């Protein structure tokens, strides 16, 4: 059981665009119950993001095709489209539970109050994956995951405000995704636009507190905060 | 879908 | 499940970019032992191309890594990289073996003597997947599959040249892939360029025979034939 | 490694 052997595999799987093998490798590394480096934190996040991402992209396509052919009124066709949607839903749910378990029982738990950085990053993921569940959930089931996601994002923000500058990529990444949670899931556009702008402007205020490395990586996220504020505002006026 | 980030 | 729902899953799986499910659906359709339609033939071919294709891409990424890292001189890494390459090879070889079975046991068999269009396609397909095996084989193993790839293409070439118009997309598509077999596997650029140029020249000669139902299909392949001849002739001048 | 262009689509309609 060599760790660096497994990490090398996560890299090698990434190059070959085999994210199932990648996620598997990094899950195994996390299970060794030791902290993840900045790189290893990345390899884990990328792997599962790609694995779940493909399911989500697929789910949206199936959902769309269902919304259109439903009005067509072909019974047997709708049955199989809806069934196929359910198949992909369960795959998605299964992957999310896998990450959330890794977070709740290996990563977030074993983060001391000194590693505020990793604390927020994992806390962000926790919100992201509970949010993926909400995107496909219905009934009271949806209500449960929406709250679980909200509770994860909120806590991530509290720790971010207090210990991290607004220009930090992690905090920017959080504000980005957290804002999306309000618009897409909660349908609270103003609270979403508010959070996005507040996070954006707060970075402008302390724009001289930049480091050469995070000077590019952080600003990249800032444009994304603006791109969202562009599309969101344009829909309300209609 | 609005844009997002994980890295 | 009804046969029509299978095909509908294939269409859906394609749109959702789930080619593993798409290939599985068309496999079922093939195993019902009825001839495939034109659309169905397209679904089968596209499904397994994407499946096997993902492996080919990965295998090339990994085999490339294996050449860059072999110089470093760390035996722990060289072993595991080689091991991962083997894993992908096994996957690729399994998919090919799966398609080739469908071809020999269901598709090429149930083709009568006046179904030239379907037989050329399946044979052209048979040659393609033995060639995929050849890309990852060595020694006597490579020799065996290459021989099989030749036999598949060669026969398809004869039937298409005799019963199909040069502008026919199936005939064109065969010349394209068959010419690739020459240049990449057999390493016979003269045989490649000749086969492609001719297939192209013959289509221009009888270009008036394009039927409206698929003129766009034939024109597309023709561009590819020329894009190949351009690419190939520029590689010979670097080696010289 | 260097592949040329290929094709794999039977005419639908
Ligand atoms: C990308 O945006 C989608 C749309 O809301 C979101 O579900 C996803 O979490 C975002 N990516 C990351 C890594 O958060
Ligand atoms: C696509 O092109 C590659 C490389 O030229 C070839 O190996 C492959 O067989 C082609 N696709 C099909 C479906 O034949």
């Amino acid at each position: 059981v060599d760790r660096e052997q497994l990490v090398q595999k996560a890299r090698l799987a990434e190059q070959a665009e085999r994210y199932d093998d990648m996620a598997a490798a990094m899950k195994n590394v996390t299970e060794l119950n030791e902290p993840l480096s900045n790189e290893e934190r990345n390899l884990l996040s990328v792997a599962y993001k790609n694995v779940v991402g493909a399911r989500r992209s697929s789910w949206r396509v199936i959902s769309s095709i269902e919304q259109k052919t439903s009005a067509d009124g072909n019974e047997k066709k709708i049955e199989m489209v809806r069934a196929y949607r359910e198949k992909i839903e369960k795959e998605l749910e299964a992957v999310c539970q896998d990450v959330l378990s890794l977070l709740d029982n290996y990563l977030i738990k074993n983060c001391s109050e000194t590693q505020y950085e990793s604390k927020v990053f994992y806390l962000k993921m926790k919100g992201d994956y509970y949010r993926y569940l909400a995107e496909v959930a219905t009934g009271e089931k949806r209500a449960t995951v929406v709250e679980s996601s909200e509770k994860a994002y909120s806590e991530a923000h509290e720790i971010s405000k207090e210990h991290m500058q607004p220009t930090h990529p992690i905090r920017l990444g959080l504000a980005l995704n957290y804002s999306v949670f309000y618009y897409e899931i909660q349908n609270a556009p103003e609270q979403a636009c508010h959070l996005a702008k507040t996070a954006f402007d707060d970075a402008i205020a302390e724009l001289d507190t930049l480091n050469e490395d995070s000077y590019k990586d952080s600003t990249l996220i800032m444009q994304l905060l603006r791109d969202n504020l562009t599309l969101w505002t344009s829909d309300q006026q209609d | 879908p609005p844009v997002s980030q994980a890295s």
